[PDB]
DNA sequence: ATCGGATGTATATATCTGACACGTGCCTGGAGACTAGGGAGTAATCCCCTTGGCGGTTAAAACGCGGGGGACAGCGCGTACGTGCGTTTAAGCGGTGCTAGAGCTGTCTACGACCAATTGAGCGGCCTCGGCACCGGGATTCTCGA
DNA sequence: TCGAGAATCCCGGTGCCGAGGCCGCTCAATTGGTCGTAGACAGCTCTAGCACCGCTTAAACGCACGTACGCGCTGTCCCCCGCGTTTTAACCGCCAAGGGGATTACTCCCTAGTCTCCAGGCACGTGTCAGATATATACATCCGAT
């Protein structure tokens, strides 16, 4: 009957950081491989265990971004990250 | 043909410290790629460390100095140890 | 112990017959020692000792017989001196350590 | 037979799948300009990863961007990954 | 009716009314956004307009001249001099 | 007396040491400090007196490296000082410790 | 002699000059213990593996290489000194 | 144009006979091909004149004839492919890129 | 004794684009130590391009995948460029 | 403090499944014998560079003071993110077809290793001088209390 | 919106040494020969990636809403900057001394290379068992109302 704001979210966070299943989907993520990959080359073939290899790396690459989106939304006090959090985290570690 | 694989001679050491485990052939993959990273590094360590001395020869007395770099600490002092141990065990022997 | 299968004669379980030949072909040095490939098999020996107890040991504690890859970032990260190995890597189909920060746990 | 030049595929990375990922981070309010904003960090790191796996099999002269070379173009930048080999 | 002359050192100036280079065409304005500094080239002096400011594609460059002004900019002295 | 105001001995020293080259951290308290540390790993072990200078400018090119980037962590919490909850954090999302 | 408390000649106006290069504006005082904090912190793992690489060559002199040997490692790198 | 010097077979400025020594004892692959050490003397000749270029056009804007290590760096900060090139690089007694963050500039 | 160096070959690159200034012997140093640096990335990535294809030669062909891996952008393109230039002066005279 | 639901979460059977631990065959890579050989160890010199000391000189640090502003808490607002409820619209799936490309075998031609025979560019050493450190007058200018 | 102040800039003269230019001089570059073998061909088999379709519904999509969080605006006080005076150890330039690095020169023993042997371990076909859905349930944390 409307729980909290809040509370579905670490009941949200609870079930996502107990479970290991990927988390974008599979074929929106395999068109935006074989989009990118038009800039390189013109009718690749991505071998179909290397659109996993590409997922499995880069939602383990958004996840470890937003752990430290996070520890630096923390730190300017408030609980919100934004889109001057991010490009923090991504300048200190030297992606800029 | 032919892959080889590390899959045996982990399966061995997992029934040594854990005699009723089984493994997965997903995390069996892991364990397969996670010795050939350790020996990349090692080996890689252990070359240039014979080159920047002007040696051409990996000895022994490489990688008890590359495991001493990349290894970090407490598994320092035992990988160490437990190399020694198995030199002496296959000269002595 | 034996003769044959240079493993048996360190004792080891890892093959020091494969891995000196993983070091010429693969053009390490010029010269590999005779010492090298059995001190180094021992040191692979070791570290995968080193996860596979600790893999079952958390493989125990989700009440599970065979390890998945979710019980290797969990003998990986948890520990602290492998997460020091294993800093820059991602083990595929593996979650995450399981924590909140505790500025946004409740009152 | 079928010359599609493909456009927006980006928008199937979806705001209810970023946010899926932002819990698997562990993080509790997210602002309405995430979404458009991590799919630009997305992009970019798709765009640093398939240019080197492209890169490994036009040298080896191959059609397929198969799994080893995604994995050398992820060593290279020093994200390893474990489980497709080395 | 133009002052197509330049100083490096005291002594000689750089004539640009009949030779010269397209440096010449810029005109005044007392805000600036070029100066020139003088550079030496292997024993003579070359004289080198740099930039102060981020000038953007078709912005008009300025050039202080340092001895009315009709850039029609307000926050300026409304002579040359 | 003519008094300069809190704020601009600062930003005239930041357009000095920014247009500066040579070393800020004396030599003689570091050609000290890292022969204690040595004195720890291998006793009486001789250095080079290029590789105290070696030591040095890698550590003074780290600490630099350092502080620009808690001085944007510092900014962020829309602040002007720095304070030690800012090098534990630079540090965490650099990947140091 | 064994020395102990020689960190403290890194000495406050030599934390806040290095902080100007930084280019940062005012410095709260509880810095100057981060730092020394943060500085042997970064010489203990340059120098442990500075040594390493000349116990190895069978010497009593950390040569001006080692260290570049020892900073090559950890991914920075020294342009300067071979 | 020559005959001796490969590098003036060549065109270039950098030897192409050290080069092709140093791919042999230096261990990278077992047979280097005879183009391969021509290919890559021309690629660090052509970024030893990026460098130079640079390097000595920042030495202009000084006032000052020779190069000293100041120069360097702010022929690589400046440059965003020669940074990214040398993102990892500290170059010896060489200063800092000047910037404030224009937060902390005044009123 | 010979310890060789790239000292004398950048000097003879100073004195084509800027024929007048000169190069003092830390900023030579540096250039020294950059030529040994970019070696060991180029050969030191077309060594694993040559070992993953199962070839056994560092060819003309790596060095170019070499450097259109490491260098990014538009100085991979102009590099890439002055190779090729570079070798056919040598393949045809 | 605590009720009343209450509701998803974690705790127990069921039982089917297709992943895995296991049993046969074989084959190729590993093991030994031994050979020549060069690379490393082990002496030896020798002298270069580091450790130590000190006598200065003084820049620089250490300290204390006032005063100012920047941090930090508080409060109130308003907006926009969350919650959910209701509803679409692909994802997933499995299934069949299809074929373009990957892998392998085998021929066979170019080509890099290697050897010696020669030598000439490159490093080391030595002279030398001009580019920049290093300070003085002044002109600007850069702030701040008028 | 500014005149006194002071730090910087800048331009100058005079001096230092370290960049640059040569003189001889050795070993590394050249080359011109062999030599097999690595890679370059076509060629062929096949399998795995792509295209498609029907379905089933899980998940995205949109909207409404109310609520809590961001933000901004205050005042406070504390603590950081600024600066003068005294203090002290960094620095430079001596000294000298000897340890250890660097090279040379015998010497030898480890290992590379080759062959002869053979079983370890690879892929494959096998049953079976520890799973994950499929299912009702006991109770932890959560919530509106008290
Ligand atoms: C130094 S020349 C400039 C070049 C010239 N305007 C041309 O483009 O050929 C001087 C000329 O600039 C113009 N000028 C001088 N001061 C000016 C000002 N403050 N605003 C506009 N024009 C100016 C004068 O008319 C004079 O003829
Ligand atoms: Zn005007």
């Amino acid at each position: 009957h409307r729980y909290r704001p809040g509370t579905v979210a670490l009941r949200e966070i609870r079930r996502y950081q107990k479970s290991t299943e990927l988390l974008i989907r599979k074929l929106p993520f395999q068109r935006l491989v074989r989009e990118i990959a038009q800039d390189f080359k013109t009718d690749l073939r991505f071998q179909s265990s290397a659109v996993m290899a590409l997922q499995e790396a880069s939602e383990a690459y958004l996840v470890g971004l937003f752990e430290d989106t996070n520890l630096c939304g923390i730190h300017a006090k408030r609980v919100t990250i934004m889109p001057k959090d991010i490009q923090l985290a991504r300048r200190i570690r030297g992606e800029r | 043909t032919r892959k080889e694989s590390y899959a045996i001679y982990v399966y061995k050491v997992l029934k040594q410290v854990h005699p009723d485990t089984g493994i997965s052939s997903k995390a069996m993959s892991i364990m397969n790629s996670f010795v050939n990273d350790v020996f990349e590094r090692i080996a890689g360590e252990a070359s240039r460390l014979a080159h920047y001395n002007k040696r051409s020869t990996i000895t022994s007395r490489e990688i008890q100095t590359a495991v001493r770099l990349l290894l970090p600490g407490e598994l320092a002092k035992h990988a160490v140890s437990e190399g020694t141990k198995a030199v002496t065990k296959y000269t002595s022997a | 112990a034996k003769a044959k299968t240079r493993s048996s004669r360190a004792g080891l379980q890892f093959p020091v017959g494969r891995v000196h030949r993983l070091l010429r072909k693969g053009n390490y040095a010029e010269r590999v020692g005779a010492g090298a490939p059995v001190y180094l098999a021992a040191v692979l020996e070791y570290l995968t000792a080193e996860i596979l107890e600790l893999a079952g040991n958390a493989a125990r504690d989700n009440k599970k017989t065979r390890i998945i890859p979710r019980h290797l970032q969990l003998a990986v990260r948890n520990d602290e001196e492998l997460n020091k190995l294993l800093g820059r890597v991602t083990i595929a189909q593996g979650g995450v350590l399981p924590n909140i920060q505790s500025v946004l746990l409740p009152k | 037979r079928h010359r599609k030049v493909l456009r927006d595929n980006i928008q199937g990375i979806t705001k209810p799948a970023i946010r899926r990922l932002a819990r698997r981070g562990g993080v509790k309010r997210i602002s309405g300009l995430i979404y458009e904003e991590t799919r630009g960090v997305l992009k970019v790191f798709l765009e640093n990863v398939i240019r080197d796996a492209v890169t490994y099999t036009e040298h080896a002269k191959r059609k397929t961007v198969t799994a080893m070379d995604v994995v050398y173009a992820l060593k290279r930048q020093g994200r390893t990954l474990y489980g497709f080999g080395g | 009716g133009s002052s197509y002359l330049f100083r490096i050192d005291e002594n000689t100036v750089i004539d640009a009314t009949k030779r010269g280079g397209i440096a010449r065409f810029i005109n005044h304005c007392c805000e600036p956004s070029c100066t020139a500094k003088i550079i030496k080239v292997d024993g003579r002096k070359r004289i080198v307009i740099y930039a102060l400011r981020d000038i953007g594609t078709n912005e008009e460059l300025t050039y202080d001249y340092k001895f009315p002004c009709l850039c029609g900019a307000p926050s300026c002295k409304g002579f040359l001099n």
